[PDB]
């Protein structure tokens, strides 16, 4: 199982792909 | 005659790690409630609190460099700041340097301001809410 | 990621951002909560009296555990437990060359053996001075643990009757060892001192040294 860090941390690494995918956009 | 209690708490203070036991050399429970490789030390969180005043609270890279050999979480020092200052978000402080002082006073007026409009939990004030 | 996974539409991206920023929320409470409880002296599922040492035996040096063995217990240690990382992995060959002697001159050794492995634990035990005395048996499916023995053990110390030579998984479809084995060790010897190797977090109970990488 994922702590609270570690599922803020995927979350966290998800926002900036995605953030990045709309930047590129 | 044998004492275990007793000779646990030897035995801890002179083969144990630092953060498995206390200098009082009982055992040190909190280190267990977190996976291994994930401790928050008494040490990591005043390099924290001193890379707020040298290099201010957005720039955690730069913090993570000096202050930590570059070792440290940067979510995980995104989160430990946010507690440094009692408010659940922080972009308002984004950018600034603060003082070790500072700090204990942002957060005292943060949970002020908290504790009143009643969006106050487990010591944060949210001022962001969902 | 996964790069595949993902939305590559702005429609399927903003909304994948308008929930990731509720759910970021919805755990940092879960995590300052969390940590705060940790703060006002919550309580670990460790036992009180355990040793708890985080090391690597490759490296350890014995001789500082032994002096302060020696040092507050004035015996060295009546039962020995491995359960080796068989080759994570350490090849067979420092796991075997480990000072193990040092660390015990009267008791009993405990050693967990995979089939492939289970050969192999009968020349390094016997290498490090034990005698091949027993076997337990664990059914899930099926592992041993091989017991030898060292030295004098017709001292009152030890009690000759063994609870049994099988032993049963705790829940079904368990892989940690189960607990009746620590039972049977205090069969054996009650409110003795016992060192385990290879240990892990689970594997801590009062009155046992306990010494791993992952401690």
């Amino acid at each position: 199982k994922f702590t609270n860090l570690e599922i803020l941390t995927h979350l966290y690494n998800l926002k900036a792909e995605i953030v990045r995918r709309l930047a590129e956009q | 005659p044998l004492d275990f209690t007793q000779y646990a708490k030897n035995m801890r203070k002179d083969l144990s790690n630092q953060d498995i036991c206390l200098e009082d050399g009982a055992l040190n429970h909190s280190y267990f409630l977190t996976k291994k490789g994930q401790y928050w030390t008494p040490l990591n969180q005043k390099a924290l609190q001193r890379g707020i005043e040298l290099f201010g609270v957005g720039n955690w890279k730069e913090i993570n460099y000096d202050e930590f050999s570059g070792k440290a979480n940067i979510v995980e020092l995104e989160l430990r700041t946010c507690m440094i200052l009692g408010i659940n978000d922080i972009t308002e402080y984004y950018g600034k340097k603060i003082s070790e002082e500072e700090q204990e006073e942002i957060k005292k007026s943060n949970i002020a301001k908290g504790k009143k409009e009643n969006k106050l939990k487990d010591n944060i004030y949210q001022k962001l809410q969902q | 990621d996964y790069l595949d996974r993902l939305p590559k539409s702005k429609k399927g991206l903003q909304g994948l951002l308008q929930d990731i920023e509720k759910r970021i929320l919805h755990y940092k409470q879960l995590f300052f909560k969390e940590q705060n409880e940790i703060a006002n002296g919550k309580r670990s599922m460790v036992p009180d009296n355990s040793i708890p040492i985080c090391s690597d035996v490759t490296k350890l040096n014995f001789q500082a555990l032994i002096d302060a063995q020696m040092r507050h217990a004035g015996k060295m240690f009546d039962v020995i437990m491995m359960d080796p990382p068989w080759q994570d992995s350490l090849s067979d060959e420092k796991i075997q060359n480990m000072p193990i002697q040092s660390l015990q001159q009267d008791g009993f050794i405990f050693v967990w053996a995979i089939n492939a492995k289970y050969r192999v634990t009968i020349k390094m035990i016997e290498n490090w001075g034990y005698k091949l005395v027993d076997e337990i048996t664990w059914v899930k499916a099926k592992e041993s643990c091989l017991i030898g023995v060292k030295g004098d053990v017709d001292n009152g110390r030890f009690k000759k009757n063994i609870a049994s030579d099988v032993i049963f998984s705790e829940r079904r479809g368990q892989s940690q060892k189960p607990e009746e084995i620590y039972q049977y060790i205090n069969q054996l010897c009650p409110n003795g001192n016992y060192l385990e190797i290879f240990a892990r977090r689970n594997n801590l109970h009062d009155n046992w040294v306990s010494i791993g990488n992952e401690l």
